[PDB]
RNA sequence: AGGACCGAACCGACUAAUGUUGAAAAAUUAGCGGAUGACUUGUGGCUGGGGGUGAAAGGCCAAUCAAACCGGGAGAUAGCU
RNA sequence: GCUCGCCGGAAGACCAAGGGUUCCUGUCCAACGUUAAUCGGGGCAGGGUGAGUCGACCCCUAAGGCGAGGCCGAAAGGCGUAGUCGAUGGGAAACAGGUUAAUAUUCCUGUACUUGGUGUUACUGCGAAGGGGGGACGGAGAAGGCUAUGUUGGCCGGGCGACGGUUGUCCCGGUUUAAGCGUGUAGGCUGGUUUUCCAGGCAAAUCCGGAAAAUCAAGGCUGAGGCGUGAUGACGAGGCACUACGGUGCUGAAGCAACAAAUGCCCUGCUUCCAGGAAAAGCCUCUAAGCAUCAGGUAACAUCAAAUCGUACCCCAAACCGACACAGGUGGUCAGGUAGAGAAUACCAAGGCGCUUGAGAGAACUCGGGUGAAGGAACUAGGCAAAAUGGUGCCGUAACUUCGGGAGAAGGCACGCUGAUAUGUAGGUGAAGCGACUUGCUCGUGGAGCUGAAAUCAGUCGAAGAUACCAGCUGGCUGCAACUGUUUAUUAAAAACACAGCACUGUGCAAACACGAAAGUGGACGUAUACGGUGUGACGCCUGCCCGGUGCCGGAAGGUUAAUU
């Protein structure tokens, strides 16, 4: 649940933790780990391409089965556990031919639950089916956009999409942003919403809590010099200009999507 | 089977230097200068065949050459020149019970 | 206090050595210029 | 337990005096701040000049920075001295 | 040489980096050395660095680099796959004594250990660029068991005091001993052993994973320390032939126990937390192709090989970085005594130094200090500077508050030494003895011996008992910024920047956006509870009206309007 820390010092006064007592406290399952070295926001040219990234705690990448292609094999949830790479929790499951895998943990899942993939699977959370086999109106997560590619929508902590209509070879989903998307019905989705829904409620409390998540400080543009950012100088606090990015593009309203290749699939833009 | 010519090239000179005389008279080891590219097996074989002694073990070190400087009267002027002595290799050869020189 | 030259042989060779010069055409041009001048020590590789 | 407390190593640099052809091209002495952390440090590595990096000061990029250094255009031009 | 002084968590010792002979010896004093110089890190000559086990090389990989083909790009070239390099990390084994003027885990003495080759014998299923184990990993905290180490006693050797006393519960010194081999205990982890089966480990496995059944949990891994051996050896205070008395040389006693102990080891443990904590090889194991009374594997024994390069010296400094023999800078290791909480501080040990111009004098003035009558901020821009406070225990402590704070609030009192309680107490440790046992690295009991606070009563000295060093000034009202943090290396540390929080806005994933004439990369092996930009800046109560202007968003009937024809 969410717990408020007692104010025994500033920096503890405002921190709200979300503690999950059923998360497995122990080492992760080794055969599905690999190193995941940090980047600092730098690309192969060595330049900062994304600002405000660096430092943080060392973390290993857990190979999560986003495809769910083991069809007709029942699996039992061995244990839930923490993943540093995701806002959601993962579940280590045991396909009873003897193979372990990591899946995203839906809301109600717990150790001992049975999950299954395929077209003949039952309609209960954790089961993965093609979207043509899933009743219209149901909430799903970890949705494929291209058949056989793996889930890409609704993978965050408490997200899900709604199947609002089925039009022949395509389904219409209400994405979490409020956007109506059209996706072919042969893609797969997992029933239920993602688990760690109390994720938003955490309050970091102090600057260091963000620093050890890998986030470097953000200098306001208006605090810079005119050579550094279009929000230039002026003695005192002077703005007198339309807010823009560090590279001059007007922020605070201007649209930036430009993709004619895929915009035939967007039956409605988000609100 | 190191060939004869190799052996005839490796042993350059006996090194007389007090520490060498004491080594000879105390530990029964002779001290001698060897080709800088000589290996312990080469020195062993060369000493055994060319001095007709039986050797136990060889220790080797490389002496780095000092810098000496002096003058040269080339061109009538005595120009002060400096240069490095040549590095050489020193071998401590432990004979078993024989004696050669 | 602390000064700008903090020696290290490995970094010296990796930054200005012979093979570092020969790696790119620009370093090879440096070497050609130094040969043309008649430099006794071509690189830091001493 | 803690970007908790007092306080050495360690990391800083608030005040004063000295020094100012210095012991030193930024230090010394007496005090001063942090000292389990957004800490500090060793060895490697990466980012290159209208570029980098910047908890932002036009700061730092080899005692050099509102555009480094070296060579070249080059004997730039100088109604000025 | 004898005194004196200074350091002593260093100004001692050993290294890495860096330097490159500065190391040792003999000579010389021009120049160098801030003076003289017989001296020197100076000149000149000679000598000095010894490894199967230390390090490099080497096997393996991180960040990253290069990169066959490849994909891009006027050219140069960019990126990158297979691969190949790249330690600051992982892979194998030596200890103690002695010795040189200068080297030592390298030489010598004694005792070891590791890996590989080749043979002989015996018994045998062997075989991978493939599979699985393992290597293999965070922060903090808390014990407990130990050891390094120290103190005291015992023992051994020496002593009997330049001045009162000193044959005693007197004085000085020493009481050291390793790797290896054997044993396997304080602790830690884990149920084990068979049989059958299989949609997993790209194939296949007799290995790993999974499912059943039976039967015993009584097994196994790991593991400091102790003990034994190593060792009738070595070392050993000190004596004695010898002797340039430098010093060589020969003998050589005791060589035990208790107690207190680490920040070191058990411990890569255990508990706990969230921020969720390298890789690959060596190593163990399973088989595929393949081989077939071969080859290979395991064991014992024998034999051989372990190359090459470094090794001197300085290394918080006069050898490195600062033009200097420069008051600066420089990572790791070691960590003795008495007080002390302590690696602070004071005095010392081991060890090392007195800082390469000195000799007088005892003016002003300057620098660094000490003390001052009476006053006590009158000084000054300003209590700047100085003075002052300063410890432990107990008592006591306000407004305000986000209930944590404020708070060491403020303010008090008791501190030395001696004796009793108690010839040393509570506590800690714990021998002998007797008992057990699943029988010694055993348990229970027992209390010798050792160590040992704190308190109370009584007395006692001084002006003063946290006596030195060390070591908070305190309170009241306000501006600003919530706070810890960051910044103008070298005149600005702030109210500036950041910040957690808040809002707006973009972004549906080949995401927006950024670096790139491109390929590509970052964002992210993330996917709207996510990511980017912008403003504001904990928290509390709140955030009113204006869309005319400028931007942005949406719309398209009409006016105007490019190339083109």
């Amino acid at each position: 649940a969410v717990v408020k820390c007692k104010p025994t010092s500033p920096g503890r006064r405002h921190v709200v933790k979300v503690v999950n007592p059923e998360l497995h406290k122990g080492k992760p399952f080794a055969p599905l780990l690999e190193k995941n070295s940090k980047s600092g926001g730098r690309n192969n040219n060595g330049r900062i391409t994304t600002r405000h990234i660096g430092g943080g705690h060392k973390q290993a990448y857990r190979i999560v089965d986003f495809k769910r292609n083991k069809d007709g094999i029942p699996a039992v949830v061995e244990r839930l556990e923490y993943d540093p790479n995701r806002s959601a929790n993962i579940a280590l499951v045991l396909y009873k031919d003897g193979e372990r895998r990591y899946i995203l943990a839906p809301k109600g899942l717990k150790a001992g639950d049975q999950i299954q993939s395929g077209v003949d699977a039952a309609i209960k959370p954790g089961n993965t089916l093609p979207m043509r086999n899933i009743p219209v109106g149901s909430t799903v997560h970890n949705v494929e956009m291209k058949p056989g590619k793996g889930g890409q929508l609704a993978r965050s902590a408490g997200t899900y999409v709604q199947i609002v209509a089925r039009d022949g070879a395509y389904v219409t989903l209400r994405l979490r942003s409020g956007e109506m998307r059209k996706v072919e019905a042969d893609c797969r989705a997992t029933l239920g919403e993602v688990g760690n829904a109390e994720h938003m409620l955490r309050v970091l409390g102090k600057a260091g809590a963000a620093r050890w998540r890998g986030v470097r400080p953000t200098v306001r543009g208006t605090a810079m010099n005119p050579v550094d950012h279009p929000h230039g100088g002026g003695e005192g606090r002077n703005f007198g200009k339309h807010p823009v990015t560090p590279w001059g593009v007007q922020t605070k309203g201007k649209k930036t999507r430009s993709n004619k290749r895929t915009d035939k699939f967007i039956v409605r833009r988000r609100s | 089977m190191i060939r004869e010519e190799r052996l005839l090239k490796v042993l350059r000179a006996p090194h007389v230097s007090e520490k060498a005389s004491t080594a000879m008279e105390k530990s029964n080891t002779i001290v001698l200068k060897v080709a800088k590219d000589a290996t312990k097996a080469e020195i062993k074989a060369a000493v055994q065949k060319l001095f007709e002694v039986e050797v136990e073990v060889v220790n080797t070190l490389v002496v780095k050459g000092k810098v000496r400087q002096m003058t040269v009267r080339s061109g009538g002027r005595v120009i002060r020149t400096s240069g490095r002595r040549s590095d050489w290799k020193k071998a401590y050869v432990t004979l078993k019970e024989g004696q050669n020189l | 206090m602390k000064r700008t030259f903090q020696p290290s042989v490995l970094k010296r060779n990796r930054s200005h050595g012979f093979r570092a010069r020969m790696a790119t055409k620009n370093g090879r041009q440096v070497l050609a210029r130094r040969r043309a001048k008649g430099r006794a020590r071509l690189t830091v590789s001493k």
